[PDB]
């Protein structure tokens, strides 16, 4: 993608997520902890879905027989129809070999897109008490147990409740 | 001392496919968007479907032996085979294309009497090319020949109307004989001319004997002509040899389609697309299996397979 | 204690439009791409339109009494009406496809004349089915006959030779009596033959007679022939009888368009898309109104409505 | 949009705005204000004008009978004739089907780019001073009158001459 | 007291491309993706040549005396010039495109004698226009004449069977004199009546004197006809006057390609699309020389010029 | 394009680099020094080059003539020749100029993704330690020399050795 989130500064992704497309995991005094979370995963199946039903149909318009394959029909009409016939197959091979790269093309800029979103909007919700470090992580200058993390999870944290302990502890 | 990370999921192996600046980029998943396989059979349920066997579809108005029990049929889909033929007596029919593009969507034909009457003259000419039990001819024409051997052709003229709503379609016959002693012992000695009119139609022909290769043991011919009548207008003939004289008209009914194929039917099954070797049945776009499908078919493209992707990249574990 | 916001517009009622991923997004503006209005007029404004009432197009190189204002004329737009005909004596043209699609561009006619003459024979054939203030004929070709009753035809030769920079074009015809007696009453006993030839092209034509339905109250009918002559050739007429000669040559001068329709002509307008119900005036690409138009015109679609977005996404407040 | 500016972090729009397409809103002890932006409209415009050009044009070609609507003609050419015209008409409907979806998507792309280049212009010349708090838009730390506020607007703000004051007020 | 600083490179003068938003965008590089140069020869490299000169195509069957070097040929490309003509007896094939199509991808020809002969009538017709040392006739027909002037003209009968396996072709003739006296001088009087009968096969012809304009000095006309065979079936010519027959069969061998050109052959080459002009050697995927190029060719468009990006866009310094 | 990069807020490039797309350009108390990068140009020449393969081809289907130049034909089937081609030819024409202005749109888009990608990546790896300064510079709060400039070109750069003079230096 040209977000540079997967295959960027994540260097890889997890074979233990099972229920998400997108996760936490974290790990603090006790132990550690994965999740999933559920609006993006939600964004990038409907947007697919939607692909896939605007392309999969067929016409509804009949066309029948104009030539004969017991006893042919004379040179001069045949040469015509055999010529109109394979002018329009190169049209017909050439629109599918487009479309199908155009499509394949934009699927995966969006689901950088999404990863890059869902990295942003946790980054904003942290302000002035965690700090990142260039690989995915952000490291946080508190003490923060389950429940802090349950409410990161799901933007129900205050930050005016720590500052003063995490301000004094990074400036020193 | 506390951490969180984030990160997505991968799979083991995936699926390569093509993008606009690279060919073979890894992916989780994909499908197909062309279509590869059919049904050998012919998938035909809630339609009235009619197979010829060895009748030919020309022979239905003319009536040859082998085609006594389709002189009035109804049917929405019509199958042709291989081994059908329309001729008992050699010959053939004259701008054949476009009659059988006519029948083929007709769905039916209906017989009506035209009610000509002859005098003097004979009517019961038979052959022995085409045998029911015996020596006989076609069964909805007359083959008019003369009294006695030598004899004279009066010059006669014959004439019909049309009454319902819906063109007709007309069918006559002209003989060509194998030699010059022949005509003259079927018609007699002189000149032999005939002449067909209309409205909007006028045309004459003459006979022309001769020597040809037999075929069916046989060295005359045999052709026919056909026309289209407008539901009110007349038809004249005028004659004085070598004709071979109609007896009934035919009438459209509904409308149809029809196939050449080579495969069995099957009567529990659906489907809208047909070719030469059974049924294609799929909702993809497109097809990769014949150029001359009839019906509502996808589209013929000369591609093997195109793969859409359906997930993000994959990046394995290590 | 100072804040400062960023944000956009937006508005209480938006439009719906598609995208590539969803359907029935919400947007501030869009527009439409396909026209489906049109005028109910012929709409011809510094080009010169010929409007032909009862008169065919074809009529106009032979000159049947209803065409005889049309003799030459020039033009810019052809109109063909549906009542139009051609004929004022029952009969047909050969190949009238192909001479009509020839005139429908030629853009007018100019008349030359050939100056045969004849010695002998009459020339003033007339007919009761062709009037003018009695009994006449065509107005550009003349009717043979012979001297008297059951008289003798001398066999003729006639030639012209082009000698203008342009192709010309020569029309002639054939007459089939309505029986073998008023052959012979105007043309005397034995057979007829014609011949025509020229440096590409030779062909021979001979009679029928016969009895026809009544058109008009006739029973014999007229067939006609052109051909197309190189500007050095010459042009043989050989015959003996049943001829209709030509009097005079045409030529093609400039181009020009023609079409067929049923509405009135006004006069203080402009376009240059027809078909057979009015103009169509617009710029946009597409159209959905008729699938034979001509002249230049946007391309034909089956959807009836495609709305192009001109905004960005809606989110109204609350 | 995959940007995640309009309809992401910023809640709703104004329909008090009626001469552009995005704008300022501030407010300090004297009372609140709003104005409004001149580039990014331009820009936005712009694209939508030169697209509106680019599509709206017909071709130069001319085209003539080759039927007949009065008297028919000979049926083995008239189903030929039918049948060129019927391959025709479907591939001159695909097509626009497929550049309408294209251009739609590509639009709202393009104002959402737009509004996140503006957001993030504006951001990088409050440095140090100001701090945000994720619903689009920034608190000052020091004392910012009308004139500070038109400042900001034009590109016009000196971030040194109350550097103290607010990295003072911040610390503690 | 340290900075450091990112940055891209840009030239002094870039190239203008268009856009979905935008036209006339700088960027450092672009290139074209239309072909409008081509090489005024007819280049063919390991391919077998055929230059027929004042041969026309159609004269390979006949052999008129133009024809002498071209009777049995082989070649993979076939060159017509405009100066081809294929008559050395004034007259004309019948449907003649369809057999130039035939012929254009026969790959070459083959003669096999057929072994008729005669008895009573003369067989060395010679006429002056065609001329190899004197008075000759077409190498590969003979002009059955009669016994002396005015004399009786047998009606006889011929036959032959196709014995290899693939198809034959058939040619013949028919004769119309420039007058009656001719023909009853060459042919005795009465009537003159042919016919020419097969399996899928059955017609009949007969002359028509008359006098026509004179070209290469004569009056009188030819015509060609001919028929194709299947690999067991036999054909009955009937004839009793104005008869040119036949005297060698062909038969077709492998495949090759035809073209109309009016330049030099070039032996050093290799290319794949021709046209009248020469030839087009490239790999863009379109074109702008000509529409009716034949071959493997790129696709015409009605474009001058289409430029495609190749660098980032251009900001020059101050 | 609709990253803000090339032509955003880095007013003009250098047509003094000859070695590349993207550089370094260094300034300290011994100098000035220049230096180019590696990784963004070969993503960018490596789909340049991808769409080149994937374009410049021709066909593998053969055509032969149906008409004639030196004697004409029948008018009723000439006049359907010429109308097919001529309407074969406004597709051919059609679908040319809408792929080039795509793939033209497509490219500059992503060199300015490549310029912010690069960016970006050297703002993360300077952690607290340096300055934006809203032109595309860095301001270093403590002291570089020519081997820090290099470390700081090919990654492996350590922020935690000059962490606590850089905060020093800042704060006051
Ligand atoms: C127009 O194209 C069609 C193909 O779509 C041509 O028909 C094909 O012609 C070839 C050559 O004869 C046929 O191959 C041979 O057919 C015979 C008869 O069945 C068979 O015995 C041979 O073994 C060989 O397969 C091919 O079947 C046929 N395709 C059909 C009928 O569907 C057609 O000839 C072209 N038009 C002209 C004027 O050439
Ligand atoms: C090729 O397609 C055209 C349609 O574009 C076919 O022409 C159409 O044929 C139908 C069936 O006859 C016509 O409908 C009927 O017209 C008569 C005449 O007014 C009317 O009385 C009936 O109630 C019915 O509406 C239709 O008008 C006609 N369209 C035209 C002439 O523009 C054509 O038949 C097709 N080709 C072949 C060989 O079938
Ligand atoms: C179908 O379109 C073709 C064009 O692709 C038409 O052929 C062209 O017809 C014009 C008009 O006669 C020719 O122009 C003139 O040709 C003569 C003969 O060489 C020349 O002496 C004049 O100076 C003038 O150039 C043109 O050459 C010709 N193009 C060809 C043969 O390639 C054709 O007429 C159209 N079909 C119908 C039925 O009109
Ligand atoms: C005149 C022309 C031009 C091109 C570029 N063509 C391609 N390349 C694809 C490149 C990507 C966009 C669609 C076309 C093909 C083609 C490609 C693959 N498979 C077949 Cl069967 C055909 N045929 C083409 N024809
Ligand atoms: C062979 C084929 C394939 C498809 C996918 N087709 C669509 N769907 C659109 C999906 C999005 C891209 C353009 C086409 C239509 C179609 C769609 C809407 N209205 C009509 Cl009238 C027609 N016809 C198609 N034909
Ligand atoms: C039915 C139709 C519709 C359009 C929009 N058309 C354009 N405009 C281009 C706009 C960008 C996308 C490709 C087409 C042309 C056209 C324009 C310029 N030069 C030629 Cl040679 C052709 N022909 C068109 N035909
Ligand atoms: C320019 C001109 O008129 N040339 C003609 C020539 O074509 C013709 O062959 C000759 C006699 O027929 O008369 C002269
Ligand atoms: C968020 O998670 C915390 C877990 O401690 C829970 O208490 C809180 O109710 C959750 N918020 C909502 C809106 O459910
Ligand atoms: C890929 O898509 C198919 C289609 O629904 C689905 O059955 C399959 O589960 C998908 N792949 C995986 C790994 O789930
Ligand atoms: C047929 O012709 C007669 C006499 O011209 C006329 O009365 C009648 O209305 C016409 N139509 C039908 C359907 O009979
Ligand atoms: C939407 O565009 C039309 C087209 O010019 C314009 O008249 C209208 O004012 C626009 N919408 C609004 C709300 O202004
Ligand atoms: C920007 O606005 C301020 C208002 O305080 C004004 O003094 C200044 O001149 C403006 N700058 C420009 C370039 O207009
Ligand atoms: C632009 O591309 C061409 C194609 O190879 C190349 O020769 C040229 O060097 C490029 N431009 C510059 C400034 O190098
Ligand atoms: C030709 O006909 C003969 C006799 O009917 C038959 O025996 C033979 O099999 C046929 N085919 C060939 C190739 O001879
Ligand atoms: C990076 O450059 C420095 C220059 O001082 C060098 O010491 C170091 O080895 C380089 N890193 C790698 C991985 O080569």
């Amino acid at each position: 993608g040209l977000f540079g989130a997967i295959a960027g500064f994540i260097e890889n992704g997890w074979e233990g997520l099972i229920d998400g497309w997108y996760g936490f995991r974290h790990q603090n005094a006790q132990g550690e902890g994965t999740a999933a979370d559920y609006k993006s995963t939600q964004s990038a199946i409907d947007c697919i879905t939607g692909k896939l039903n605007r392309l999969i149909e067929k016409t509804n318009q009949q066309f029948e027989l104009i030539d004969n394959e017991f006893t042919e029909v004379e040179k001069q009409i045949g040469n015509v129809i055999n010529w109109t016939r394979d002018s329009i197959t190169e049209v017909w091979s050439y629109n599918a070999e487009l479309l199908v790269a155009m499509e394949n093309q934009h699927t995966i800029d969006l689901a950088d897109s999404e990863m890059d979103k869902l990295y942003e909007r946790v980054k904003r919700q942290l302000r002035e008490n965690a700090e990142e470090d260039g690989t995915g992580c952000f490291e946080i200058f508190h003490k923060c147990d389950d429940d802090c993390m349950a409410s990161i999870r799901n933007n129900t944290y205050d930050h005016s409740k720590y500052r003063e302990e995490a301000m004094q502890n990074r400036i020193q | 001392a506390d951490k969180i990370c984030l990160g997505h999921h991968a799979v083991s192996n995936g699926t390569k496919v093509n993008t606009l600046c690279e060919r073979g980029v890894e992916v989780v998943n994909a499908t197909e968007t062309v279509e590869r396989t059919n049904i050998p059979r012919i998938c035909s349920k809630g339609k009235r479907t009619v197979d010829l066997g060895q009748c030919g579809l020309l022979g239905t108005i003319t009536g040859p032996p082998q085609c006594d029990q389709f002189l009035e049929f109804s049917a929405d889909l019509i199958i042709e085979r291989r081994e059908g033929s329309d001729v008992c007596y050699p010959g053939k029919f004259v701008n054949e294309e476009a009659l059988r593009q006519i029948l083929r969507e007709s769905g039916g034909i209906d017989k009506e009497a035209m009610g000509f009457t002859y005098s003097g003259i004979r009517t019961n000419g038979a052959t022995s090319s085409c045998r029911r039990s015996g020596s006989s001819f076609y069964a909805e024409m007359k083959w008019l020949l003369s009294n006695t051997d030598n004899a004279a052709f009066p010059q006669m003229t014959k004439s019909y109307k049309n009454t319902r709503k819906n063109p007709a379609l007309i069918v006559w016959g002209i003989h060509h004989s194998g030699s010059t002693a022949e005509q003259t012992k079927l018609y007699g000695s002189g000149n032999k001319l005939v002449t067909v009119g209309s409205s909007n139609y006028q045309q004459s022909f003459v006979p022309s004997p001769g020597a040809r290769t037999q075929v069916n043991g046989q060295s005359g011919r045999i052709d026919f002509h056909w026309l289209m009548l407008n539901p009110n207008d007349t038809v004249t003939f005028s004659f004085n040899g070598a004709f071979i004289a109609p007896d009934r008209a035919s009438f459209l009914r509904g409308k149809s389609m029809g196939i050449q194929s080579g495969v069995q039917v099957d009567a529990d099954c659906e489907g809208d697309c047909y070719y030469s070797g059974g049924t294609i049945i799929s909702n993809l776009p497109f097809q990769n299996i014949d150029s001359r499908a009839v019906g509502k078919c996808p589209r013929y493209v000369k591609q093997r397979s195109l793969l859409l992707a359906t997930g993000m990249k994959n990046v394995p574990e290590i």
